[PDB]
RNA sequence: GUCUGUUAGAGUUGGUGUCCUACAAUACCCUCUCGUGAUCUAUGUGUAGGGGUGAAAGGCCCAUCGAGUCCGGCAACAGC
RNA sequence: CGGGUGAGAACCCCGACGGCCUAAUGGAUAAGGGUUCCUCAGCACUGCUGAUCAGCUGAGGGUUAGCCGGUCCUAAGUCAUACCGCAACUCGACUAUGACGAAAUGGGAAACGGGUUAAUAUUCCCGUGCCACUAUGCAGUGAAAGUUGACGCCCUGGGGUCGAUCACGCUGGGCAUCGCCCAGUCGAACCGUCCAACUCCGUGGAAGCCGUAAUGGCAGGAAGCGGACGAACGGCGGCAUAGGGAAACGUGAUUCAACCUGGGGCCCAUGAAAAGACGAGCAUAGUGUCCGUACCGAGAACCGACACAGGUGUCCAUGGCGGCGAAAGCCAAGGCCUGUCGGGAGCAACCAACGUUAGGGAAUUCGGCAAGUUAGUCCCGUACCUUCGGAAGAAGGGAUGCCUGCUCCGGAACGGAGCAGGUCGCAGUGACUCGGAAGCUCGGACUGUCUAGUAACAACAUAGGUGACCGCAAAUCCGCAAGGACUCGUACGGUCACUGAAUCCUGCCCAGUGCAGGUAUCUGAACACCUCGUACAAGAGGACGAAGGACCUGUCAACGGCGGGGGUCUUAAGGUAGCGUAGUACCUUGCCGCAUCAGUAGCGGCUUGCAUGAAUGGAUUAACCAGAGCUUCACUGUCCCAACGUUGGGCCCGGUGAACUGUACAUUCCAGUGCGGAGUCUGGAGACACCCAGGGGGAAGCAAAGACCCUAUGGAGCUUUACUGCAGGCUGUCGCUGAGGACUCUCACUCCGGGAGGAGGACACCGAUAGCCG
């Protein structure tokens, strides 16, 4: 996470930056198979290490808010 | 450097340019190469 | 004075010159003869350097291999289609006309053919809302209503990348590799810290405009700068 | 660093050359243009009247 | 865009040291700062004078810059 | 120190002894230079002295390529032609075409080893090998899908050569109380062959096993077993009764640059293109032209006027000891005594750069400036504060060598961690290398930037915060135009500005100014229209009335403002939270306190603030800092107060050999005088001439037609509601421009589309003119 940058930079910075680097590293959920083992590969860019799927999402995550919402309409 | 074929044949005209006036043309002129030349101190064209 | 940076700008040197020898590609819209017909299949994703944003590498049927501007969920293997007659789902193209009210797209023709010119950065989208035989209105990104020829082509969801403005750049260097990117100078010096002879807001013994900011729409270039014609300023009120 | 002396240890860079046009060594060899008579630049002859007094 | 570091390399806080008809029209020595990055660097290439270029010092654009250099206007004008 | 050559020898050469250089003072090269390279003969010139020497002079000579570069390819980008613009071009943007653009250091068909010369050398020669094209013959009908060229940053595993080291053997050398020490032990391209990793297939059948340095893998089929594909500039065989060596002409090992092949992590950053190659056999033969090739590559061959202590790209980064080390120090291979004047004097004064100084210990000084103190490594231990990362190597304390014999970790190291006993010194990181530490306050959050050549900072930048403009036929900007940047971009964008990390916050004011919207009425130009005038025209007046203005409204994270009087007045409001004698407080060394023998300092508090205050941001703040101030501990020649010593100068001698400066005269001194600041005038005094050394009192010393100041109907840069104008934007009108105060249409014209056609439309663009802003 964080860490890494010290005392610098402060909180806030720090704080975001940790947060969305923890989501931003959990286990995805592949789409394809549906196997917790999605890995992000760059800006945008998912993979799954299972099935080999390469998605396209979110910057910092697989599914973005507005992402869920054209599935429904 | 790398030097063309043509810029090899000004460097060696420069070169034979660079000589003693003949002996022989002191005596036949009752007695200097004005264009006399050195790599260190002058520089040539080019 | 001296020209200001605004307008060293406009000359069009190296300096303000978009890294064009090293973008990929623009993500215009593929032309179909018509009656649809038209699949791919997502052979690859790509990160695209000039938007900071994935983009997808579609091999169509007629053997033709082209980038399209991604929505989010495109994955390898998947299947596109362009055409009238294409299936309404996510990643496909087709006329505002055949869209159903309430979906959203993105990459928006402003003209038909143009290729897509509208809801192309990260993350965005534009909601279809009116239908008709001679308008359909869209609600682009800023939250304008804007009334396009129903003859006008999109694609289905939201673009690729989104809350890419959520995390911080925190250091100047994060900055400086995206800035290395586009068609712009940075860092910036702020005019009220220049040499008057530089721009308008420079000289004095410290620093401040010399001047209200809001200047005129009718200013020339050069003298154009601060809040442009501005119609308020501040937050209180 | 100075302007001066430690700067100029820094110039072996070859830029005018012999032009095959008129002989002079103006040939910018990276510009490809004689700044002595124009070759490279103009088919015709540079020439300029203030390379002379004014009634001369 | 972490730390120590005369690794390479980049720089230059102090000595107001040495030098100041110099080794040098910006040099020498010790101390000092940076040294995986907005890093340093070679070559090639682009931007040109009221114009460039400038993390902005009116800084830099060949010892020249609050408007380069060359020649021309030109034997400028001055009540000094 | 000897000797050689020579008319002549400190510095030309030989030997011995003595030294210097180790990322360079060695090796190879790029740029640049251009013959500086080799030989002979010279010394008038050049050379910090001399010269027989030489980068100097004279005369000759020297650079050999199918396989090393160029040449070929394309990169940022350049030009030429066409098209269009321009009064015009040698000028100008786009779009087409073509060409150009990489010699160390992008891509790329092919060469190694040895020998040879005074000077060339993968080029000549010897041996061996390879590539391309073509011809012929055989084979072959496959031939273009695909692979390659072809790629970022960080960490890392495996294969593996050179090197280095260890063991033992062989050859040779050295030393001589010992028995050690050194060198060598060789051998290419190429041809053949072996294959780890990755990938995949068969078998198998794991429901907790397999595997790693780490991550990880699996019934969507783990391990195990077999198989296909498949690497080195690497191993092995040939090459090689080739070559090289006086000789021997090794074998094993460890650590392993190169080279090969994997695994992992990162990106608001995504890490070239093209020619070409493979895909696609073998023989034999022929062809393989053209250009570069010397030398230097630097404290003398380049740039800096110089044989300049400066500047100047690449690689040799694995030679030995040392140690963490590409560190120091010492030493090889190799290079050098040319960072090129010498000879004398215990060699004075004085200066540069150093060593050592008793007692005191910052008393010195603006200031601890300068110097010093500390120092490597291990163990113990470590405060306030804090953004929980840090602070921290806090501080403080202890240990440290050698020798003998061992233990533990590991496959092992010539790797690491410890134990017991012995023992020397004043001192064991013994040299070298190698932090002094602590507290308070101010500032900027931080890394970063800057005045090439007096400023490195508190200044600029920054992430973060905020406001503004714009839906893309846009906003902003460049161009006279043709056209263009932004833009292979599209509001999660990108333009224009302000503030400047985080944390707590950011009050009141729209009167003036600015911007913006609105506007009944008022005002508001030109064309057209009407009236008067004129046989016409000039001209006078009228009607209409665009933007603009008057008027109204919105807006301060726009410009800015938040006082004086009394218990409102100006000019809208009347200073809220904070902070406060401030980097802002004149008075001022403010008053009280801390600290000192004594403190215009510093810190804390008070605070009426001459003249603090909220993104002209306020307060506050951990971390960071060659930033400003203060205090303490430690230490010291900073000082009391100076001394002695070291090296180089200085002084004497040979040789070489300038410059600054010069109206004249000139041995001055004390007074006076004088345009009031005299070696030169007056009156006295003193004064024999010349030379050496010295520190600089005077010559209002020398250096630069003072830069301060004023003056000139001088100059330039900058400012603005100075004067006058010019671009630019907005707006009306005429032309383009057409049909049926408001509307429909299509046919010019505009934009979108490959096209059909679609959208728009007499508007807009463009040309002309007028009003406003400027
Ligand atoms: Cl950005
Ligand atoms: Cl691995
Ligand atoms: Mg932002
Ligand atoms: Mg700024
Ligand atoms: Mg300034
Ligand atoms: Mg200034
Ligand atoms: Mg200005
Ligand atoms: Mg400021
Ligand atoms: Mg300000
Ligand atoms: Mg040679
Ligand atoms: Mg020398
Ligand atoms: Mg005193
Ligand atoms: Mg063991
Ligand atoms: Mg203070
Ligand atoms: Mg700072
Ligand atoms: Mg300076
Ligand atoms: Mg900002
Ligand atoms: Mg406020
Ligand atoms: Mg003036
Ligand atoms: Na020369
Ligand atoms: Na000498
Ligand atoms: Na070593
Ligand atoms: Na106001
Ligand atoms: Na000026
Ligand atoms: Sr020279
Ligand atoms: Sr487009
Ligand atoms: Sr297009
Ligand atoms: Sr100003
Ligand atoms: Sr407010
Ligand atoms: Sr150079
Ligand atoms: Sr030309
Ligand atoms: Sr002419
Ligand atoms: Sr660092
Ligand atoms: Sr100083
Ligand atoms: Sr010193
Ligand atoms: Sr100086
Ligand atoms: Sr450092
Ligand atoms: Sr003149
Ligand atoms: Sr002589
Ligand atoms: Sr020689
Ligand atoms: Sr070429
Ligand atoms: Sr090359
Ligand atoms: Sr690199
Ligand atoms: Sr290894
Ligand atoms: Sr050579
Ligand atoms: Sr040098
Ligand atoms: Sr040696
Ligand atoms: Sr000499
Ligand atoms: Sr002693
Ligand atoms: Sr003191
Ligand atoms: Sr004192
Ligand atoms: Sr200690
Ligand atoms: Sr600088
Ligand atoms: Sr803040
Ligand atoms: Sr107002
Ligand atoms: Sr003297």
């Amino acid at each position: 996470r964080t860490g890494r940058f010290g005392p610098r930079y402060g909180l806030k910075i720090r704080v975001r930056v940790a947060d969305v680097e923890i989501k931003h590293k959990k286990k995805h959920k592949c789409p394809v198979c549906g196997f917790k083992k999605l890995k992000r590969a760059g800006t945008g860019i998912w993979m799954c290490g299972h099935c080999g799927y390469k998605i396209a999402g979110g910057c910092y995550q697989p599914e973005t808010v507005a992402g869920k919402a054209v599935m429904k309409a | 450097g790398k030097k063309s074929k043509a810029t090899k044949k000004r460097l060696a005209k420069l070169d034979n340019q660079n000589s003693r006036v003949p002996a022989w043309v002191m005596l036949k002129t009752d007695e200097r190469n004005h264009k006399r030349r050195h790599w260190r101190r002058n520089d040539t064209d080019e | 004075g001296r020209r200001i940076q605004g307008q060293r700008r406009g000359r069009g040197t190296s300096t303000f010159r978009a890294p064009s020898h090293r973008y990929k590609a623009d993500l215009e819209h593929r032309k179909v003869e018509d009656g649809d017909v038209i699949a791919g299949t997502v052979v690859d994703i790509e990160h695209d350097p000039a938007r900071s944003a994935p983009v997808a590498a579609v091999e169509f049927e007629d053997g033709d291999r082209r980038l399209i501007l991604a929505p989010e969920g495109v994955g390898v293997g998947d299947e596109l289609q362009v055409g009238v007659d294409a299936e309404i789902a996510p990643g496909n193209t087709l006329p505002l006309a055949e869209i159903p009210e309430g979906v959203p797209v993105c990459n928006v023709e402003s003209s038909p053919g143009d290729g897509g010119k509208f809801a192309r950065a990260s993350g965005v989208n534009a909601q279809l809302l009116t239908h008709d035989r001679n308008v359909a209105v869209v609600k682009l990104p800023s939250g304008e209503m804007k009334r396009l020829d129903p003859q006008c082509r999109a694609t289905i969801g939201v673009v690729g990348g989104g809350g890419r403005t959520d995390k911080p750049f925190v250091k100047a260097g994060n900055k400086h590799h995206k800035m290395k990117a586009r068609g712009t100078k940075w860092p910036n010096v702020r005019g009220v810290a220049m040499n008057a002879v530089d721009h308008p807001f420079g000289g004095g013994g410290r620093q401040h405009p010399g001047k209200p900011k809001s200047i005129s729409r009718n200013a020339p270039p050069g003298r154009k700068v601060g809040d442009i014609a501005s119609k308020r300023t501040g937050r209180g009120g | 660093t100075g302007a001066g002396t430690p700067s100029q240890g820094k110039k072996n860079t070859t830029t005018h050359t012999k032009c095959r046009r008129c002989g002079e060594k103006s040939y910018h060899t990276k510009k490809k243009v004689c700044s002595s008579c124009g070759f490279g630049k103009s088919a015709k002859r540079r020439d300029y009247e203030w390379q002379s007094k004014a009634g001369e």
